[PDB]
């Protein structure tokens, strides 16, 4: 079997025509489509309360993600406890959505999965403030299928550490 | 297809060791060129 | 036309490939950022004066390939660099790891006195930090560095990061 690409020209179209005026409003076609698709299931955690307040953080890059070379662990949970989801793994990375409220404890799978996100928000903000000028349509196109690429496979529980 | 990047990289080693004896020379005397 | 200024500084920046040295000296002397900068070839530099204690500092920045073994035309670099600017990616551990092979380079080819500065860079990548900043505080504390994290991108601390260590190189050379 041999492993190809093709653009979905109904996908192409839509970024094409968002590339010429972009904007970063969650209900625009292209963004909509992607936060449907895309970004709503990997944020979704078995804490939903947190989970809504990181969606918040990831759209205004307020977000951060530490390693780890007074507080308590109900809330921000811990080493051996990651708080997003109950799950009990070791946990090598830490979040902050401020202006920190509290450092949170996150699994390896979650951390896959936020940047997952943050990284195509990233790319799309470049894009907006471009910023980006030396890349053809076609190739920053493909960018954007990489980012939901991405995406679409933590969403699934697919993962890299 | 091979034979063309391994005499590439030939041209390349030799361009770069011009630019590097250049640079060289050119702090040696007069720094003043090489500002943005 | 008043173009006259009362010391002028020489810093050099080192570190590894990819960091945004380039950058940083786009974002302090012409207050630019380019996202798909290539690789540096050659050397340059760039000057820019400040105020400090009253005195006008002409800066040079002078910025090269972050690639370096085989250069043999670093011992030109290094010379008259009164001050260094020794750069990492936060995102890329690999680059703050190679932080002490650089000061090696420092402590060889150039100057003793030399005000060292560590940077880190990319401070704008808030979601990929691998480089958490007290551990880099901590080893420029006890290794007689200044340190501070900049972002070329968003321009934070880039400003500062150069007033930090030219001031520094001021103290120095007025003192003795
Ligand atoms: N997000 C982000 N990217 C940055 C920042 N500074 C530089 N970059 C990116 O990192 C890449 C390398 O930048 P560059 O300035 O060329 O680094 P360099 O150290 O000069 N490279 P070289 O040593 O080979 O000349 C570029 O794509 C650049 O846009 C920064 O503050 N934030
Ligand atoms: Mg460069």
């Amino acid at each position: 079997v041999k492993d190809c690409k093709e653009a979905d020209l109904s996908l192409y179209n839509e970024f094409r025509l968002w590339k010429d005026e972009p904007t970063m409003d969650r209900t625009c076609p292209f963004l909509d489509k992607i936060y449907q698709e895309d970004i709503f299931p990997c944020l979704t955690f078995s804490k939903s309360e947190l989970a809504s307040a990181v969606l918040e953080a990831v759209e205004n890059n307020t977000l951060s993600i530490e390693p780890v070379g007074k507080a308590s662990a109900v809330e921000c949970g811990g080493p051996k406890k990651c708080a997003l989801t109950g799950q009990s793994k070791s946990c090598k990375h830490r979040i902050k959505l401020g202006d920190s409220s509290n450092y949170y404890y996150i699994s390896p799978f979650c951390r896959y999965r936020i940047t997952s996100v943050c990284n195509f928000f990233t790319y799309i903000r470049y894009i907006q403030q471009g910023l980006v000028k030396q890349q053809d349509v076609d190739q920053m196109f493909w960018e954007v299928m990489q980012l939901r690429k991405e995406m679409s496979l933590a969403k699934l529980g697919y993962f890299k550490e | 297809l091979m034979e063309a990047i391994q005499k590439q990289e030939e041209i390349n080693f030799r361009l770069q060791d011009y630019i590097d004896r250049i640079i060289v020379a050119i702090m040696e005397t007069n720094p003043s060129i090489l500002e943005v | 036309r008043d173009d006259e200024y009362d010391y002028l500084f020489k810093v050099v920046l080192i570190g590894d490939s990819g960091v945004g040295k380039s950058n940083l000296l786009s974002r302090f002397t012409r207050n630019e950022f380019n996202l798909e900068s290539k690789s540096t070839i050659g050397v340059e530099f760039a000057t820019r004066s400040i105020q400090v204690d009253g005195k006008t500092i002409k800066a040079q920045i002078w910025d090269t390939a972050g690639l370096e073994r085989y250069r043999a035309i670093t011992s030109a670099y290094y010379r008259g660099a009164v001050g260094a600017l020794l750069v990492y990616d936060i995102a890329k551990h690999l680059t703050y790891e190679n932080v002490e092979r650089w000061l090696k380079e420092l402590r060889d080819h150039a100057d003793s006195n030399i005000v060292i500065m560590l940077v880190g860079n990319k401070s704008d990548l808030r979601h990929l930090r691998a480089v958490p900043t007290d551990e880099a505080r901590a080893f420029a504390e006890k290794n007689g560095l200044s340190f501070i994290e900049t972002s070329a991108l968003d321009s934070t601390n880039v400003e500062a990061a150069f007033q930090t260590i030219l001031t520094e190189i001021y103290r120095i050379v007025s003192q003795k």
